[PDB]
């Protein structure tokens, strides 16, 4: 195995969590505009749970970026 | 999946192999300037073991970030490096080992003068080119987990002091014995009448053949390069065990 | 397409590697080596400073690589603005731009050196990932960049050899060369207009 | 002493053609034999490698006309004899000029 | 493909960002000022609508500019 | 199949991995730089 | 002395040329032996060694005639005496001039 | 009782912060560097060798010597600490003997008598006296047996000068300073005995 493949699974693993959090925040959005605009097929329960589950999952987007920046910033702040 | 195998892998998978890396150039002869930020270095660091990641063999898994085990890794990754980087600095001093005799045997910076031109030659015949190809090739045949630096490695490397005498004066013998003979004949032919002697009048005469000694020894000098160097890679090649 | 919320957060991100991007991939690297070495050559120690360093690349770096800012904008910025083009299609329209600079801008050597060390098959040198462009342009641009000026270190160091020899001339062995060749190495920069010479000649070595 | 490394490989090459030419002499059709060497670059890019290349001159017996099997003989000899040169590189002519082998 | 053609068009790049901003606060305190007068004819949503775009609008710019003065300390600052 | 407890965890650990690796790094560096900078 | 690195090692293959050669001087068959030998350096560096090569060159009897054993055996010996350079990179001429080996 | 992962953890940083003077106060460092500082200096260039490579050299000499012993530390306390066999207060003291052995081994009694007396404590056996008054007998020890080496290195090269001032004093030419002549005698008999080759032999074999 070579070091590549860990760094394209790591990669993989990245785009696999931005795309749940990007199906999360679309699907939430549709849910929101459908009950907006008066469709009676859609409950403010469902819509509710969308957005819940939408804000969490930024949320977690934000936090993971924030660390992967600040290693950055630690790591080029070191002796060489 | 746990999400902690694959993200402390990867980190495992980088960093080692680029501490090595790294390590050389720190002490490597272009790279280790004084001229070059760390910023600048640091980036051609992370920039080059991204780049030859392909060719790095993934690290054992057995041996964690943080553990005693792995600490030791880090520390035995920089000693490689620094042992690709002592060698690069060692000829290069070499050379100003041969700058300085030849300046302290001309009655009198040329080692700088040397130093500079050396540098010429290191950049210009792609020497780190081979270096970074040296480093990658000790990835394959040098493997991160199993595998250090042995007490032979640190004897051959404690020895290449007589290896800078021995080159340098290979270097220079044509040259000194110019220089002491003329000398000599100098001193016999202006012996005849003690009043004249030489001191500063042979201070003037040593150094105006110094120079130009000096501007025969760059005429045949890159020549006893092309011989050092083939010397100072087979070294590296043993320490990487290539 | 990623959302509003998340392509928000992509550039917001990316904002704070603008000083990676200078470093490894524009023309700040060749100068600084460059100003760098220069100083080293004059007996002045931290003369010129960092910051005033620092500050003539980043204007150098400027106008010497306005070109490839005038690509990006036309190319990336002003579609991505018009809605003509979407994320992911703007970024690579401006890596292309950047990315013939940088090929261009190299030597053969260096890249035939790191498409073997990075273990993939490319036939001709333009189709090269940027993954091993990056490496590969800063390796070349050292290179460059020692080759320049060292070549400029030889007039200062030829001052000094012949000063030094005219000190130890008249047995006048325990003055030091360094502090009476420092007025006339001073001079020599100023009589041939050193820093427009270099400069001139610095932004001129680019294509 | 003193010479430059392109002019030691010139005096090598220069050495190897007087010795093949004179392995040629030996040959019963061939009487004098000259010899000329083309020099590799080993580049990785497709567009700029090069490879190596001979050019053989033989002054042949006064009658007699050079076969098939001989010109391939030559041109094998040529080719094992210096590294690289692979036969698809090899131009070979005689005193009349006529074409025995392409470079 | 000059120094002053693209100084200039960043420039107008960065001063149209700058204008959108002014507009939205100047429409913004133009919402509020007549509300808060008494006209009759602005909601209370329009008003709300108007002042929460100006405070996301006056919020990118804060951290706009906290992004390029700390890349240009980063590049002052580097030990050269 | 998994959980934001166990993203947390491998986010904290990954966080304290990297930085042991990296203070010890620097540690060995300046120990290194400390012996090359001394009056022989 | 004066002599450097290169041209000391061209010193030595070509003097074992010589005595390959004179190993083939004792041979019945053979009166005269000339060898060429091709080697390359290791050159961890490049990825594409062109391989080492050998040409002999030799002046046999008055008559007789070898069909396949007695090549055979001569590539093989000369092959095992050089390192490297495995025995079918080989081409063995005559004074005929009768292909006995390719390589 | 055995020290937490948190605790552990900072005394293992304390250690690497003092690591460069475990290297110059407690390992072979210093007597090498005095040792080939007298060889540069005994030689007529001053800086010619230049800091950089001495230390360099220096280090890999202690590297190749101390090997015994590090290997020593590595199986008697890594070994049982990294399989949790032992609590890291042992481990550490299993770590620390190698090196107070080695200690003792490169001092004299004399030395160890001065200090004992000058910290006014008790005791009777060397084996066991506290490393913090171990450390100054051992490198004054260090610092007199590489006087003494270096002491023996300067003598054939003095006597090469010697030998040349001499002998141009006696053809009559009173006006040649020795040293521009002696310089390439004395580094040509550096270089055909193979000097640094023996003075490892009797530098790196001088501890064992």
């Amino acid at each position: 195995a070579s070091g590549a493949k860990v760094g394209a699974d790591f990669n993989d693993l990245l785009t696999k969590a931005i795309n749940n959090v990007n199906t999360l925040q679309k699907a939430s959005g549709d849910l929101q505009t459908r009950f907006d605009r008066g469709d009676a097929d859609v409950s403010l329960s469902d819509v509710m749970i969308a957005r819940n589950k939408s804000s969490v999952a930024f949320d977690a987007t934000v936090q993971i970026r924030n660390k992967l920046v600040e290693a950055y910033k630690d790591l080029m702040n070191m002796p060489v | 999946e746990y999400p902690t195998s694959v993200v402390l892998d990867w980190i495992a998978n980088y960093f080692w192999p680029y501490v090595r890396i790294s390590s050389m150039l720190m002490v490597m002869t272009v790279t280790g300037a004084r001229f070059v930020s760390p910023r600048i270095r640091l980036y051609l660091g992370l920039a080059i073991t991204f780049a030859v990641m392909p060719a790095i063999p993934a690290v054992p898994q057995d041996i964690e970030l943080l553990s005693f085990r792995g600490f030791m890794t880090i520390a035995e990754q920089m000693i490689i490096g620094i042992a690709m980087g002592m060698v690069t600095q060692f000829m290069i001093q070499t050379f100003v080992l041969l700058g300085q005799i030849l300046g302290m045997q001309s009655s009198l910076l040329l080692g700088q003068l040397f130093m500079f031109l050396t540098t010429m030659f290191f950049l210009a015949t792609d020497g780190h080119l081979k270096m970074l190809q040296l480093v990658v090739f000790s990835f394959k045949t040098l493997p991160i987990g199993s595998g250090s630096l042995n007490a032979v490695d640190f004897r051959e490397m404690a020895g290449w002091l007589g290896i800078m005498f021995q080159t340098a004066l290979s270097m220079s013998l044509s040259g000194i014995i110019a220089l002491l003979t003329i000398n000599l004949s100098f001193g016999v032919m202006t012996r005849a009448a003690p009043q004249l002697n030489i001191f500063s009048l042979g201070f003037a005469f040593a150094l105006m053949v110094g120079l130009l000694l000096c501007w025969y020894i760059l005429a045949g000098l890159y020549s006893h390069y092309e011989m050092f160097w083939t010397v100072g890679e087979a070294q590296i090649c043993r320490l990487i065990r290539l | 397409d990623y959302s509003v919320t998340l392509q928000i957060l992509a550039l917001m991100t990316m904002l704070g590697f603008l000083p990676a991007m200078v470093i490894l991939m524009t023309s700040f690297t060749r100068i600084v080596v460059v100003m760098s070495i220069l100083r080293q050559a004059m007996g002045l120690q931290q003369t010129p400073s960092n910051q005033v360093i620092i500050g003539i690349a980043l204007f150098l770096t400027f106008f010497v690589m306005s070109p490839v800012l005038n690509e990006i904008n036309d190319k990336a910025v002003q579609p991505y603005l018009n809605e003509q083009v979407t994320a992911r299609e703007a970024f690579d329209a401006a890596q292309a731009p950047m990315k013939a600079f940088m090929l261009k801008q190299t030597r053969i050597k260096d890249l035939e050196t790191f498409v073997t060390m990075s273990g993939e098959q490319v036939d001709n040198p333009e189709d090269v990932s940027m993954a091993v462009l990056i490496p590969a342009f800063i390796t070349s641009e050292l290179k460059t960049a020692f080759q320049i000026g060292f070549m400029l270190f030889l007039p200062f160091l030829i001052i000094d050899l012949v000063v030094a020899s005219v000190l130890m001339a008249m047995g006048m062995m325990m003055l030091s060369p360094m502090i009476v060749s420092l007025p006339f190495k001073l001079m020599l920069f100023v009589l041939v207009d050193g820093w427009n010479l270099i400069l001139s000649t610095l932004a001129g070595s680019f294509a | 002493f003193g010479v430059s490394q392109r002019l030691e490989q010139e005096r090598l090459k220069l050495s190897r053609e007087r010795q093949l030419a004179q392995a040629i002499e030996e040959m019963k059709q061939v009487r004098k034999a000259r010899v000329l060497l083309a020099l590799p670059k080993h580049s990785v890019f497709v567009r700029h490698n090069q490879e190596a290349s001979a050019s053989v001159f033989l002054t042949l017996s006064t009658g007699t006309n050079l076969k098939q099997q001989e010109v391939d003989s030559i041109v094998d000899m040529v080719a094992s004899a210096v590294p690289g040169m692979k036969t698809s590189r090899i131009t070979v002519t005689d005193q009349h000029g006529r074409l025995l082998s392409s470079g």
